[PDB]
């Protein structure tokens, strides 16, 4: 739905606008989770081959864990970016738009009849 | 001394005292004495050195105390912020009315029992108050289900009222 | 008071250490049934100094030591009711346990599970007397069933019998049946009185008392082997004969008359009631009698014999004579 | 059978004997606390709301 | 016989070379170590401690508080002649009504 | 819920990384570590419940649940040691793992404070579930079990999925404690006829509701000992605590959509009461209590009183302990003659005199003895049903009588009569199965003293 | 085994449906559950009309 | 006897109560984060202590 | 007994050209 929006940066990984957001810290949660599925991989690498699972190539498992990570921050950053310019879209056409979005008068329970439903 | 009188009253004790009829020698009053010697007097000494070391070591626990928040019917609909403190506050007040209808019961319990075969008409104090206690306690939190709340004893209140709006209306109008 | 209260548990906590010892505390195996037996001894001694405090003052006491649980507006705790009713019941019982006791020494001398057979003897009578002074329903109903898993253990002691298993499963089907009536009754009063104590239950003392009075006639029925739950009874006599003469003939089937005279405050109230007891209480007198007159068994008679003693007892609550009930039960 | 039952006592008392002296000697030389208003202007700690040292104990440590 | 398939394995009973046997394992060291962790962390621990813990816990669901709160409204209320509980758990002057 | 999650996790690199010959000793003492720990979440609040994150809450609902769940983990690790005994290393590892994923599934389910999250977890378990029976069952039904616990969950859970979609789109949110506040009733509508069966069918395949319960003989049965015992003690009380749940989002439709089913639980609980008394096979035998007294839980669930939920609550726990010792004092009989057949082992109280008190203690619990919290949950519904229709009580009642008969008649059949002549392999009860009984009944004996932590959040 | 297996696993396999079994089916299969429901469902109606109108005694009900 | 064959064979106890230990250290980072109402509510909200800067942490 | 595993009569189930 957001295919077509104004930002005129199509094709474009992280437009230059999503540099204005805080990037993802290197502890984020996501970002671990990202690298642990990066250690699975060597792991599964190691046994469909027929090694020592923990111990063969420490190297290439931590080419996975990196190659993953490294991937991993890039594509936070513009999930973030994605759901920043989805909020900016919304807020912007509600205050284009505030017959559509009216502030609905104020009532309290003490006002308001709700029907009572006896449980017997 | 131990606990509130008020709360929990208890009229004033009065025990015949004993005319004895007969030469034998009454059993109870020579077991009576022995239970106040073998069994009351070393349980006091083991209590008395139990209570002199509490009173070495002395210190105190508070009863909470809950400053009151504004209730349902001051709430916006659908502000979770102010409907929690009501509704936790609706809680609270749900559980000390619980009690109070122990209390009374406890009252009216302790009446039919201390009064012997004469309960059915010294007791009708405690049996009015448990009456108007338990009509106010069905009338507030009474079918309102398992998932209650004060939203739901609002609304039945709400319908009480209107029932009973119209209905001095309704009779008013002949 | 304190010595009347003191002495009144000291007779339930007394009956409870032989069976705490058997977790090996203290061992002595060759003196246990000896052991069992000295406890009830002195039980009945403790129990007689509050039975002759009430002779003299008429002096009765609730004690609700302990909280249980509380369930809204529904307090529960453990109490027991020193009255009347218990006051007599328990020098009595534990008189005639005391000689049943001593007579099992000798009849099952050669029994190689003495030990167990007197460590269940015993959890009978805890379970009767919780049953006795209980103050309200739910303490009543422990027992209540308590008496009636005991009374399966102890008639299909001799498990290797497929006629001993039978009788001991009929007894529990028909003292089920029965226990109907006795969770028909607690719910009723839950329902509309908002308790299970009898205290509570006479002080607001209700009118329509026809459905919670029909549970308690029913509970009644299962227990006390009236007419159309009776044929159990004749059965249980499948176990050992101490077993036959403590709880089917002197002890146990008495509990179905004891309810209904704890509760004659709402009977007396309730001339429908008192019909439906009286009737039902005359046909087994007298259909358990007659089954008598024919019988070659030694066992079996004394049994159709106690089922109409039984028969007898609630034809006196059926003429709203609940007290001379309680003292054919003594005696 | 007799092994396992002489197991299951040594185990449940191992433990169980330490938690009965244990609680004995608080409920002597500490007891229960007392019920006292609270003191104009004084705050309680969560845990002062409560009687029993060990209440108080787990109320203060745990919870 | 339709394929090359071992013979049914006969069934071992661990009494057999070790009468001591706990029924854990079939080596007598772990044996014995998994009787006692099971014992002591099973027994020792979680059923006698949290026992303890759980007769101890700090006024579980608030329903001692309760009691004591109840007795002083009952007090407060009985010593100046309000009704001990009302039938309206909200002042009805916040109440609106329809029409 | 991280000090219980993270624990449990650890579980796996701990039985992968031990020794070869010590994978049970390790995985059954840290389990029974993180049992004790879980003692912690008690501290319950009479107004408010124990809210910890924005992703898990554990009110007096989950908390008793989540204490048996972790509970149960040492004892399904007790009960396999025999069976698995002689199976490769690495296939025992994958089975341990299996049951660690299981137990991390089910604490995150009881304590999900968002539904979604709920269902996906709740949803989550039968991924283990499945492979634990097909794969290390015995018998070549397994595999004819896994289909219909498969297939039958999840033609309930899927529809289960779009209501709950559908809800948070019309509600805004799915956060339980939203849920308390932003409630509204639902109109009698034949759309909402349809959005009150979606939310309840997951859960009522679950318990089981008598009519959809076909799976639960076979799954049951066909599954090992450890399977057994989750299945019975844990996993039936997910369709229970989803009820509790879901229906306070369903209000007042409950009060005529509950009669279908209230007659089918009332009705149900007779006729599995019975097929009890006609069962050859012990294992299946209890299986088939477990539907009779899953019908008290629905009922319960269904006329929403406080008194029925205290009931479900000690119910659920209640069986939770006594389903799974009766399957554990069925499975130490299976070791030994290796037939699940009543009839074939007798007189077993004559050669295994402790294993027969087990067996007493196991059925007296079963068949409701006051004051066991058996009898205290039971009581509780018996009560709060008679309030809805005094004329249940006929139906309750009789339940009581056909309860005790088959609870009985299992207990004649094996432990009573005559010793089966040409089985003579009966060897002495070992340590680890006495002990395996002691860990069930001990604990649900203690609960009678205080049984205040087991009546949930109505209480 | 021939018995315990006639009795649980060879029974559909040897199950046709016809007259008999369709009508035992529905008599003891669906005619306790629609039973049971007008038996409630009447009581039900009926004392929810007394409660409405206050015709039904519940003086100390305040346990449910 | 020696960690040669003791330290490697006894490591993996640490696993799961180091991972109790920091369960609960990011049990106490999440109160961290849900602050916004310390001091705040209409029922417990007071005044500082003398000597304090947070009622609860 | 032993864990049943599938046998030659199993197996030619999922050998022919349908199932
Ligand atoms: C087994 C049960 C647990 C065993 C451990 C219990 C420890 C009790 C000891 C203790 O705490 O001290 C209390 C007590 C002090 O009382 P306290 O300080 O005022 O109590 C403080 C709190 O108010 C009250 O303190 P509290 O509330 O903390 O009490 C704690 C205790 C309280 O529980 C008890 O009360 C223990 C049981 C005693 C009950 C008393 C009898 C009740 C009536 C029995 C009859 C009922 C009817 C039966 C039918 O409960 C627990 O222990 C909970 C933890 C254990 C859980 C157990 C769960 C499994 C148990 C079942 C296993 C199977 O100890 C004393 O020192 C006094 C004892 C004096 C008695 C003898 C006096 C006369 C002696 C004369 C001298 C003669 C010289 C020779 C000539
Ligand atoms: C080689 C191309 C074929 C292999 C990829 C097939 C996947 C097709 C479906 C998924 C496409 C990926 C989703 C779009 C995306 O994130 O990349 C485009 C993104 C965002 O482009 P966009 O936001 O302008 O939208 C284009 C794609 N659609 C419309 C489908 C969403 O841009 C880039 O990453 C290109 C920059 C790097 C150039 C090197
Ligand atoms: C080591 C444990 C020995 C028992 C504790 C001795 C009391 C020491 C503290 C005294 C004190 O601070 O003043 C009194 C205080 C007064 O209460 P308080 O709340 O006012 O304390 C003020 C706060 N402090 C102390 C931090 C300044 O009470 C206690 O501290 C006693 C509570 C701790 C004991 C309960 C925990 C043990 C529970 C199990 C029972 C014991 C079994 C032990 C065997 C275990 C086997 C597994
Ligand atoms: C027989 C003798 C009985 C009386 C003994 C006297 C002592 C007594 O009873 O009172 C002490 C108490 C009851 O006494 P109390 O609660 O009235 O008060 C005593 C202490 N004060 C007064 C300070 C409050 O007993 C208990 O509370 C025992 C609780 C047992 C808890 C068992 C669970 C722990 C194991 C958990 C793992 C298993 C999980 C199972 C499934 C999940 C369940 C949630
Ligand atoms: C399953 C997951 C599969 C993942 C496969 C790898 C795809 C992600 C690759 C990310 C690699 C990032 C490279 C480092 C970023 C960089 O330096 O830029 C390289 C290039 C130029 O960036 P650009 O935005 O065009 O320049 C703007 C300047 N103003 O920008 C790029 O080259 C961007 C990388 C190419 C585009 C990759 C595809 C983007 C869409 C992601 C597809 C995966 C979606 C996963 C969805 C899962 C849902 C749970
Ligand atoms: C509903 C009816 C049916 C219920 C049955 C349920 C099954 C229960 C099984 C039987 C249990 C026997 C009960 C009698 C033992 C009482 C246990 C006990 O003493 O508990 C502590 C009690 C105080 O309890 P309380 O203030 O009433 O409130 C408790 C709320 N949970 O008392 C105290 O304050 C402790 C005082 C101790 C003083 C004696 C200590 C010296 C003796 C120690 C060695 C023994
Ligand atoms: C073996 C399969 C097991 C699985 C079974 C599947 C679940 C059962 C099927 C779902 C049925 C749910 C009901 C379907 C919609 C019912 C239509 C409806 O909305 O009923 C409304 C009616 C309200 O009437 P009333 O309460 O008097 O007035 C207040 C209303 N605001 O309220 C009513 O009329 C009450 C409900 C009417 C239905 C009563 C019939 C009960 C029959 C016994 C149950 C049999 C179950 C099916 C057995 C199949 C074999
Ligand atoms: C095992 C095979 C399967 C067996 C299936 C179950 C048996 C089916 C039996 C056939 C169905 C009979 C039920 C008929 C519908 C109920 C009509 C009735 O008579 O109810 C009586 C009574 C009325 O109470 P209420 O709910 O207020 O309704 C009043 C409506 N005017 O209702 C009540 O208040 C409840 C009274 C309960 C009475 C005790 C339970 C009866 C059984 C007791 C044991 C046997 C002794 C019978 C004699 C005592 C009768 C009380
Ligand atoms: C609704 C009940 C409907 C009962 C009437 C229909 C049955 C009938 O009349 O028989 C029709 C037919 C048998 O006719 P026939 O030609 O003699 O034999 C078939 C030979 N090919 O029957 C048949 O051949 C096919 C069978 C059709 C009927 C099956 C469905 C009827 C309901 C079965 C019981 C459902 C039990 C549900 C359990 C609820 C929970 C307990
Ligand atoms: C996030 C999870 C992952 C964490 C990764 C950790 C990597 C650790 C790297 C290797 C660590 C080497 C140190 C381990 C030394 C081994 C000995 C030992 O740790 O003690 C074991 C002890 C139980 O004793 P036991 O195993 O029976 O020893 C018998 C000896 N004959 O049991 C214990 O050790 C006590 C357990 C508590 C100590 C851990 C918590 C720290 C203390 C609380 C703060
Ligand atoms: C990145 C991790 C590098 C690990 C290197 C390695 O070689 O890790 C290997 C060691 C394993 O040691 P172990 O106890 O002999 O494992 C196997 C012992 N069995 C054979 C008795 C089961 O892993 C660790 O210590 C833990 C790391 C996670
Ligand atoms: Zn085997």
């Amino acid at each position: 739905m957001m295919t077509g929006r104004q930002g005129r940066a199509t094709f474009q990984f992280l437009p230059d606008e999503a540099r204005s957001l805080p990037p993802p810290k290197l502890t984020d949660p996501r970002l671990a989770f990202v690298g642990f599925l990066g250690y699975c991989s060597g792991l599964i690498d190691n046994a469909i081959r027929r090694r020592p699972v923990l111990l063969a190539g420490l190297h290439r498992q931590l080419l996975y864990i990196t190659s993953f990570v490294f991937v991993g921050y890039y594509l936070l950053k513009r999930q973030d970016y994605m759901y920043a310019v989805r909020d900016h879209d919304m807020f912007s056409y509600i205050k284009s738009h505030p017959e559509d979005f009216p502030e609905k008068d104020k009532k309290t329970y003490g006002e308001v009849f709700e029907e009572f439903h006896p449980v017997r | 001394d131990s606990w509130d009188k008020d709360v929990y009253p208890e009229p004033p004790r009065r025990t015949p005292a004993p005319s004895p009829q007969t030469s034998l020698p009454n059993p109870i009053t020579y077991l009576t004495k022995a239970f106040d010697l073998l069994v009351d007097r070393p349980v006091t000494l083991v209590r008395e050195f139990i209570e002199r070391q509490h009173a070495k070591n002395k210190y105190y626990y508070y009863h909470r105390e809950f400053r009151r928040v504004p209730d349902i019917t001051e709430c916006q609909e659908k502000d979770v912020l102010c409907m929690f403190e009501a509704e936790m506050q609706w809680r609270r007040d749900y559980k000390v009315d619980q009690e109070i209808v122990n209390i009374i019961q406890e009252r009216l319990k302790a009446c039919q029992q201390r009064e012997g075969e004469s309960h059915r008409q010294n007791c009708a104090k405690e049996l009015e108050q448990f009456t108007q206690v338990v009509k106010a306690y069905q009338d507030r939190y009474h079918d309102l289900g398992a998932h209650y709340s004060a939203r739901k004893c609002l609304a039945k209140q709400k319908q009480r009222m209107l029932a009973e709006r119209k209905a001095a209306k309704e009779a008013a109008a002949a | 008071m304190n010595m009347f209260s003191s002495l009144s548990l000291v007779t339930l906590l007394l009956l409870t250490m032989p069976i705490m010892m058997m977790s090996f505390n203290t061992y002595k195996p060759s003196n246990y049934p000896l052991y069992v037996k000295t406890a009830i001894s002195y039980a009945f001694i403790t129990s007689m100094i509050p039975t002759m405090m009430f002779i003299h003052s008429g002096q009765e006491l609730i004690i609700s030591n302990w909280h249980w649980l509380t369930i809204q507006t529904l307090k529960l705790s453990l109490s027991f009711k020193m009255d009347y009713f218990s006051m007599m019941f328990i020098p009595v019982a534990l008189f005639v346990t005391w000689s049943i006791m001593e007579f099992s020494m000798w009849y099952m001398y050669s029994d190689p599970n003495i030990n167990k057979f007197f460590k269940y003897l015993l959890l009978f009578l805890i379970t009767m007397l919780i049953l006795v002074t209980a103050n309200n329903l739910f303490q009543l109903f422990i027992g209540w069933e308590g008496v009636g898993i005991m009374s399966f253990l102890l008639i299909g002691w001799w498990y290797g019998r497929a006629d001993a298993n039978t009788a001991a499963l009929q007894a529990i089907l028909y003292n089920r049946i029965g226990d109907i009536g006795f969770i028909l009754a607690m719910a009723w009063f839950l329902t509309n009185l908002n308790t299970w104590d009898l205290q509570q239950i006479f002080m607001l003392n209700p009118s329509d008392s026809n459905m919670p009075l029909i549970g308690l006639a029913l509970a009644a029925t299962g227990k006390s082997a009236q007419f159309g739950l009776h044929p159990w009874l004749p059965s249980a006599m499948e176990g050992p004969t101490p077993v036959s003469a403590l709880l089917h003939s002197s002890t146990m089937v008495v509990a179905g008359i004891f309810l209904l005279i704890r509760f004659y405050p709402l009977t007396e109230n309730n001339k429908y009631i008192q019909s439906i007891t009286l009737c039902l209480g005359a046909i087994t007198t007298l259909f358990t009698a007659m089954c008598a007159l024919t019988q070659n068994d030694i066992k079996k008679i004394i049994a159709f014999s106690t089922s109409s003693q039984l028969g007898l007892m609630m034809v006196t609550i059926g003429i709203n004579q609940p007290y001379l009930a309680f003292l054919h039960i003594c005696t | 059978d007799k092994r396992f039952l002489k197991l299951l006592r040594f185990y449940i008392l191992l433990t169980g004997i330490p938690v009965a002296i244990g609680i004995t000697l608080i409920n002597v030389f500490i007891g229960e606390a007392e019920l006292a208003e609270i003191p104009e202007g004084y705050v309680p700690e969560h845990w002062e709301y409560f009687k029993h040292p060990i209440s108080r104990w787990i109320a203060r440590t745990f919870f | 016989l339709r394929w090359q398939e071992d013979p049914e394995p006969e069934d071992e009973n661990l009494y057999e070379k070790n009468p001591d046997s706990h029924g854990y394992d079939k080596d007598p060291a772990v044996d014995i170590w998994n009787m006692r962790v099971v014992f002591f962390f099973g027994f020792s621990i979680v059923l006698v401690l949290g026992s303890t813990f759980v007769a101890y816990l700090p006024d579980y669901r608030m329903q001692e508080w309760a009691r004591r709160e109840a007795e002083r409204l009952v007090k407060y209320r009985e010593a100046h002649g309000l009704p001990i509980m009302e039938s309206n758990c909200f002042d009805p002057s916040k109440i609106q009504l329809p029409e | 819920m991280l000090k219980y999650i993270i624990p449990t996790i650890m579980l796996m690199p701990l039985t992968w990384l031990s020794k070869n010959n010590m994978i049970w000793v390790n995985s059954t003492a840290h389990s029974l570590l993180i049992s004790f720990t879980s003692l912690l979440l008690m501290n319950q609040f009479g107004d408010n419940s124990l809210n910890f994150s924005l992703l898990f809450f554990s009110d007096s609902l989950s908390t008793p649940l989540l204490i048996l769940t972790m509970w149960l983990l040492p004892l399904m690790l007790m009960a396999s040691q025999h069976h698995l005994s002689k199976e490769n290393l690495t296939r025992k590892k994958l089975f341990i793992t299996m049951l660690i994923s299981l137990q991390l599934f089910l604490i995150m389910t009881f304590t999900a404070m968002e539904l979604i999250l709920f269902y996906i977890l709740f949803e989550a378990t039968l991924v283990p579930t499945l492979i634990i029976i097909t794969r290390w069952g015995n018998q070549t039904e397994r595999l004819n079990a896994g289909l219909y616990f498969l297939f039958y969950t999840l033609a309930g859970s899927l529809p289960l999925l779009v209501a709950l979609i559908y809800i948070q789109n019309t509600v805004g949110s799915l956060n339980f404690l939203m849920l308390q506040y932003w409630v509204q009733p639902v109109h009698n509508s034949w759309s909402n006829v349809f959005m009150w069966l979606a939310c309840m069918m997951a859960f009522m395949v679950k318990m089981p509701l008598y009519g959809l319960h076909l799976w639960l003989p076979k799954a049951h049965v066909e599954a090992p000992i450890a399977g057994s015992m989750v299945l019975a003690a844990v996993l039936l009380k997910l369709g229970g605590y989803g009820m509790l749940r879901i229906t306070l989002i369903l209000n007042p439709m409950t009060d005529f959509m509950a009669y279908p089913f209230i007659m089918l639980s009332l009705w149900g609980m007779i006729m599995t009461s019975s097929i009890c008394l006609r069962q050859t096979d012990l294992k299946s035998l209890i299986a088939y209590s477990s539907v009779s007294h899953m019908a008290l839980v629905i009922v319960a669930i269904l006329i929403q009183t406080p008194w029925s939920y205290m009931g479900a609550t000690a119910l659920m726990i209640a069986h939770g302990l006594t389903s799974s010792m009766l399957f554990c004092l069925a499975n130490s009989n299976y070791e030994r003659i290796h037939s699940r057949t009543m009839i074939l082992a007798r007189g077993l109280q004559t050669l295994l005199p402790l294993m027969a008190t087990w067996w007493l203690l196991a059925s007296l619990t079963n068949l409701a003895l006051p004051p066991t919290i058996n009898l205290i949950g039971e009581l509780f519904v018996v009560m709060s049903t008679f309030s809805w229709s005094n004329i249940t009580i006929i139906l309750m009642g009789v339940n009581m009588v056909i309860t005790a008969l088959y609870s009985l008649y299992m207990l004649i059949m094996t432990q009573r009569g005559k010793y089966t002549y040409h089985i003579n392999n009966i060897s002495p009860s070992f340590t680890r199965e006495n002990a395996l009984m002691s860990l069930h009944i001990l604990p649900l004996l203690l609960l009678t003293l205080n049984p205040k932590i087991i009546l949930g959040p109505l209480y | 085994v021939r018995w315990t297996y006639a009795r649980s696993a060879n029974i559909y396999p040897n199950f046709r449906p016809n007259t008999k079994t369709s009508l035992l089916g529905a008599l003891f299969g669906i005619g306790p559950l629609v039973f049971w429901y007008y038996v409630f469902k009447t009581d039900r109606d009926r004392k929810e009309k007394l409660i409405q109108e206050g015709k039904l005694d519940r003086t100390f009900n305040i346990s449910y | 006897m020696n960690l040669l064959q003791v330290v490697r064979d006894h490591w993996v106890h640490v696993l799961v109560p180091m991972g109790f230990v920091f369960g609960y250290y990011l049990d106490r980072k999440n109160d961290e984060k849900l602050t916004a109402f310390r001091n705040k509510s209409l029922l417990y909200k007071r005044e500082l202590k003398p000597n304090e800067e947070v009622t609860w942490k | 007994a032993r864990q049943w595993q599938p046998d030659v009569e199993w197996a030619e189930q999922y050998g022919g050209a349908v199932m």
